[PDB]
DNA sequence: GTTTTTTTCTGTCTCGTGCCTGGTGTCTTGGGTGTAATCC
DNA sequence: GGATTACACCCAAGACACCAGGCACGAGACAGAAAAAAAC
DNA sequence: ATCAGAATCCCGGTGCCGAGGCCGCTCAATTGGTCGTAGACAGCTCTAGCACCGCTTAAACGCACGTACGCGCTGTCCCCCGCGTTTTAACCGCCAAGG
């Protein structure tokens, strides 16, 4: 059929989730995943909702500058595909070890 | 001119400021004239960046600011761009930063 | 607890007045006029402190705006500031 | 337990998109992982020591938005 | 002649105290004494941080102690909530 | 002196001035001065402590300012700590990517 | 002016930062970044020197505009 | 005779990373900054010590974006820099947009 | 795939009021600078 | 020319007395997201 | 390997200079005494955080399969290292100057 050597599908999903407003991330296993990192210093806290979308926002954020850093990286690499240690080279300069 | 803000023909209230300034533990006594001083920066501050939020809404054919609005007016913007480097927006996303590398050549 | 939304509405209608809002974007409106006068007001305290003088008049203002905003920014501001100024003074 | 490996790979693949990126690797996901939960770490961490001094149980959006403010990863939106 | 202020010769005593045979620079006890006045000065922000988001304008010693431990990394700041802890129990036991 | 009578080595009521003068909060407390000497006194305590033995590793008597670069650059939580400063007559890690030593 | 940079200058700054080989361009790139550096810290400098109402910028401003850049330096009195 | 290219470089590495005295010497320093000073308000007195400060400052930071700069280019498969690595560490970095 | 162009049903927003609380008018007094002179 | 001081002056702090706005809550309308043809 | 020889390390040496002791002041910590409300605390109320489940469905997982950027290799060509040769700011100094 239309199989389409490759090209459209990838690009054109970036065109869309940069036309796009909302998160990716969705909310039930981030939100468990919280509540198994914060039942190690204190125990049994509860939640406001707001928070953990705050939470989930400011995640997507710090995601996104890593992968366009990382991009950046990969294309001085004389590259499209990633590596582990391009991630690790933006945050080595990011100060943030 | 009974109130201060009538008095200055501005639109955001003076004595609000004073009493931040007051009940800020910033300085121990306050004057006259830095309240309304610093009001004006922030209604020139408010007037100015809702210009760029104004176009920024009209460039979709929508009456109502959305977030993703604010966050391209200042992307698009230099200035607020360097004032909000450490800054995020909810909302937000990025700008269209598509490599030349990727389009279909 | 006061937000500053009317406030917003007729800085709107003074620029663009033709023009609607959301609720969560005066959210993020009101989020950004906070951090702004708290930036604002603590560089003051720096001044202060930094220059023993025990209260703050505009002229630290002033020069605290030009410390934070760059050029075409901080000129217009210093300029609105003190029409304010002379505006409010001459009555 | 293991929310951990609750993140998808295709959430992963959504964020390369929006972030931009076009092509992944495979060696990637669990470096991922890692990094988002140290990120957490110290902030649930330093939240959760905002409200361990407001002597109440419950902790508020507010709580979030000043310990990120404490950071300097500053974000606005939900007043604070 | 207006009198200047240094932290010198208190840190200078610990300096003596943790070490009898070493001797110091002048610059480096200038470098200490920006040193206490850069982390006072965090610690008092976060103070002031922690009374407007507490609503409340006393200060006592717990405000310091989550001030600490929300500025320093952990192992190093239990220390060192322990060194005050334990001053603040031997100085308000007796007078 | 409350120092004394706190047993420690850092003049509280200094602090007690500076606090009221740093427009810090309306009012200030009994000992929460000690408590924040405490606090600096343990800390200049081990990063001094660090110190000294970077002295013992040069066998260097006199601190120069190099010892405490290297000795905030050695410690892990220190180092975090102090990520944003710097330090005049401060220098770096002795350090070399050895895929840039020649084979 | 800008040209007061020597080579040597900015391959000791390679040799302290530990950069062994070195190309071309760098040169000019370097000042370039060097001079808008030093352009944000002195004119917050002078702002600050504006405000003292004095003709002499102070250390200490120098310092404090340090720490307004988030650029925090110690040893000089700060 | 000749020596073989690399090794006096590194070797004044390691002779380099001892001493932390300043690189730049002080006269052409300070007539730079003297002439970036000149064009906010004529003619500004200034502090030796102060002068001092912005020399330590200034050479600590072109050391360390050095340093982000170098490990850039040697995640990028060379040993040489090129203007474009700064220009990448500084766009990892946020000074220019 | 993109995008445009109809209803629709529809979520928020602006008008609309009443309650209230901070904002305003002004003296005393005081200290906090204003300014100038004098070191350095 | 900046640091110190000292004499000036002068209006903020407060403290009380008078007050129309400021916001919470509703209503009905009104900009608006999508359903789904429907071209390029 | 392996020797010759640059490059660096490292050991008395002395010198000089500032770190540190030291010492006589005076001004803020102290000591003590007197109002006062901020907050530690008791307690009231209603919201909202939590847990649970049934139904819907769109979203993930595994695999089938080609395939095409990543990569190891190659040749090549060029242009920085470096060592040599002259350069020019720069240090203190001083004898003609006139004058």
């Amino acid at each position: 059929p239309h199989r389409y050597r490759p090209g459209t599908v990838a690009l054109r999903e970036i065109r869309r989730y940069q036309k796009s407003t909302e998160l990716l991330i969705r909310k039930l296993p981030f939100q468990r995943l919280v509540r198994e990192i914060a039942q190690d210093f204190k125990t049994d806290l509860r939640f406001q909702s707001a928070a953990i979308g705050a939470l989930q926002e400011a995640s997507e954020a710090y995601l996104v500058g890593l992968f366009e850093d990382t991009n950046l990286c990969a294309i001085h690499a004389k590259r499209v595909t990633i590596m582990p240690k391009d991630i690790q080279l933006a945050r080595r300069i990011r100060g943030e070890r | 001119a009974k109130t201060r803000s009538s008095r200055a023909g501005l639109q955001f209230p003076v004595g609000r400021v004073h009493r931040l300034l007051r009940k800020g533990n910033y300085s121990e006594r306050v004057g006259a004239g830095a309240p309304v001083y610093l009001a004006a920066v922030l209604e020139y501050l408010t007037a100015e960046i809702l210009e760029l939020a104004g176009n920024a809404a009209r460039d979709n054919k929508k009456t109502r600011i959305i977030p993703r609005h604010l966050q391209l007016a200042i992307r698009n913007d230099e200035e607020l761009n360097k004032l909000l480097g450490r800054v995020t927006i909810a909302q937000g996303g990025v700008l269209p930063n598509i490599q030349a590398v990727l389009l279909p050549k | 607890k006061e937000s500053y939304s009317i406030y917003v509405y007729k800085v709107l209608k003074q620029v663009h007045p033709d023009t609607g809002i959301s609720s969560k974007a005066m959210g993020i409106m009101n989020s950004f006029v906070n951090d702004i006068f708290e930036r604002i007001a603590g560089e003051a305290s720096r001044l202060a402190h930094y220059n023993k003088r025990s209260t703050i008049t505009s002229r630290e203002i002033q020069t605290a705006v030009r410390l934070l905003l760059p050029g075409e920014l901080a000129k217009h501001a210093v300029s609105e500031g003190t029409k304010a100024v002379t505006k409010y003074t001459s009555a | 337990r293991d929310n951990i490996q609750g993140i998808t790979k295709p959430a992963i693949r959504r964020l390369a998109r929006r972030g931009g990126v076009k092509r992944i690797s495979g060696l990637i996901y669990e470096e991922t992982r890692g990094v988002l939960k140290v990120f957490l770490e110290n902030v649930i961490r330093d939240a959760v020591t905002y409200t361990e001094h407001a002597k109440r149980k419950t902790v508020t959006a507010m709580d979030v938005v000043y310990a990120l403010k404490r950071q300097g990863r500053t974000l606005y939106g939900f007043g604070g």
